[PDB]
Parts: C-alpha cells; sequence; structure tokens
C-alpha cells in the first residue's frame, strides 16, 4: 500500500488474486466373505500362555537325521 | 525331482526360474556340473568352493554342496517328504526276500544301471553304504559299465536278434485275434 501511494504508474481497483469461482469396501460386501476380527486380546492371551518349547530348531542345508521339527523342546 | 528341487535350491539361491527349457539345462549340469561325494555330514559341515557354472549365455552360476546335497535324498526319501528307505535299503529288503547263499553271489552280482547313477563315487559310496548295512565277511561288488543306457540296447539288440524269440515276441495278428491280456500271461 504505502509502495501503491508512492509509485504514480500503478493503478488501483485490482482482485489480485483473480480466481475461477469453483463450487463443491465392495469385496466386504460380497455373498460369501466373512471377514472377522480375531479378538487379538482375547486370542493373543489365550495362545499367550501356550507356551512353546524349542531346542535348536535348525535346519537350512543341516545333513544328518533326515526328519527334523522346529520347536524341538518342550514347555 | 531331484531337478525340480535343484529349482527349489535356484529360488534359495535367487535364481528366478521356472521354464521346462530352463530344466533341461538344470540336467545338463546335473549330468555336468554335479556330482556326489561319501560324507553326507561331514562334507555338509566342510566348507564348499562354489562351483561357478556357466550358462549358454555364460551367466555365473555358483552351486556349493548342493550337486551332492540332492542326490543325499536318493539315500533319504523324506528330504523332499516322501517316506521310503533309500536305493541302498531297498535292495536290502530284495537281498532279505532272497536267500543267504544266493545273497553273497548277488553282493558280488550288483548291476548298477541308469544314467541317473553316474556320479563320483556314487557306487561307492553306496558300497559305503551297503558295507555298513550288509554284515562282516561280506564282500560286495558291482558291476556299472560306461554305458548304462545301451547296455539295455545292447542287450536288446542281442536278444532282438534270436531265432528262439518267435515265441518271444508276439505277432501282430494275436493281438488282434483276442486281446492283451493273452500277451499278459506272456509278460510274465
Amino acid at each position: 500500500d504505502p509502495k501503491y501511494a508512492d509509485l504514480p504508474g500503478i493503478a488501483r481497483n485490482e482482485p489480485d488474486v483473480y480466481e475461477t469461482s469453483d463450487l463443491p469396501q465392495e469385496e466386504l460386501t460380497s455373498t460369501s466373505v466373512e471377514h472377522i476380527i480375531v479378538n487379538p486380546n482375547a486370542a493373543y492371551d489365550k495362545f499367550k500362555d501356550k507356551r512353546v518349547g524349542t531346542k535348536g530348531l535348525d535346519f537350512s542345508d543341516r545333513i544328518g537325521k533326515t526328519k527334523r521339527t522346529g520347536y524341538e523342546s518342550g514347555e | 525331482d531331484v531337478s525340480r528341487f535343484l529349482r527349489l535350491y535356484l529360488r534359495k539361491e535367487g535364481y528366478d526360474f521356472h521354464s521346462s527349457s530352463e530344466f533341461e539345462i538344470v540336467k545338463a549340469i546335473k549330468e555336468r556340473a554335479c556330482y556326489l561325494s561319501i560324507n553326507p555330514q561331514k562334507d555338509e559341515t566342510l566348507e564348499t568352493e562354489k562351483a561357478q557354472y556357466y550358462l549358454p549365455d555364460g551367466s555365473t552360476i555358483e552351486i556349493g554342496p548342493s550337486r551332492f546335497r540332492a542326490p543325499e535324498l536318493l539315500f533319504r526319501p523324506d528330504l523332499i517328504g516322501e517316506e521310503s528307505e533309500g536305493i541302498h535299503e531297498v535292495l536290502v529288503f530284495a537281498i532279505q526276500k532272497s536267500d543267504m547263499d544266493l545273497r553273497r553271489t548277488l553282493f558280488s552280482n550288483i548291476v548298477l544301471s541308469g544314467g541317473s547313477t553316474l556320479f563320483k563315487g556314487f557306487g561307492d559310496r553306496l558300497l559305503s553304504e551297503v558295507k555298513k548295512l550288509a554284515p562282516k565277511d561280506v564282500k560286495i561288488r558291482i558291476s556299472a559299465p560306461q554305458e548304462r543306457l545301451y547296455s539295455t540296447w545292447i542287450g536288446g539288440s542281442i536278444l532282438a536278434s534270436l531265432d528262439t524269440f518267435k515265441k518271444m515276441w508276439v505277432s501282430k495278428k494275436e493281438y488282434e485275434e483276442d486281446g492283451a491280456r493273452s500277451i499278459h500271461r506272456k509278460t510274465f
């Protein structure tokens, strides 16, 4: 504004930002899906107490005693 | 199946291959860049060299001990998840059905055959296997020519060249008369 005052060639009456007056899932809805929550804390506390024993569950290209099984020990 | 398991090896190594033409190349390696050892667990613990195979393109393809690790399944059928007893024990079961006197002959009379049996110390490893299987003072002797394929072809070349072979073959009209069950009588 003071610059506009001090500058003679600068005219006025200008709506500066000239603009355009602009004015302003289904898979679950199938005949066969059953999307169910496991109730994370419920199933978690359930399987949580179920201890799991392991004893060197080792398998990668390991030769000796052909059959192997993960979580070897018991708990 | 061993080669298919080697395609499994490929995916574990990172070789993204799933074609039968690629499978041919795997078989070319199988017959070419694939051997046997005699020590399973020992060589398993032993550090390999990762034999770099080269494609027709020439791409570096390391192997490792997988070349003899995959035929361990031929002796350890459960590696693919298939209950059996291994070539050695199955043959020992065949020995069990024979008789002690005839068994010694068969220890001396071992006819290894098939191109699949072509490996470094294949029969030698198997010798050690059966030595751990067969009792003491048992002289095991293997017979395995270099043509474990054409041995059948030449055997048919001889058998087919016989005059008594008339009865051995089946005439065309014979099957055309009644049926193959006659030949099934002839096949036993």
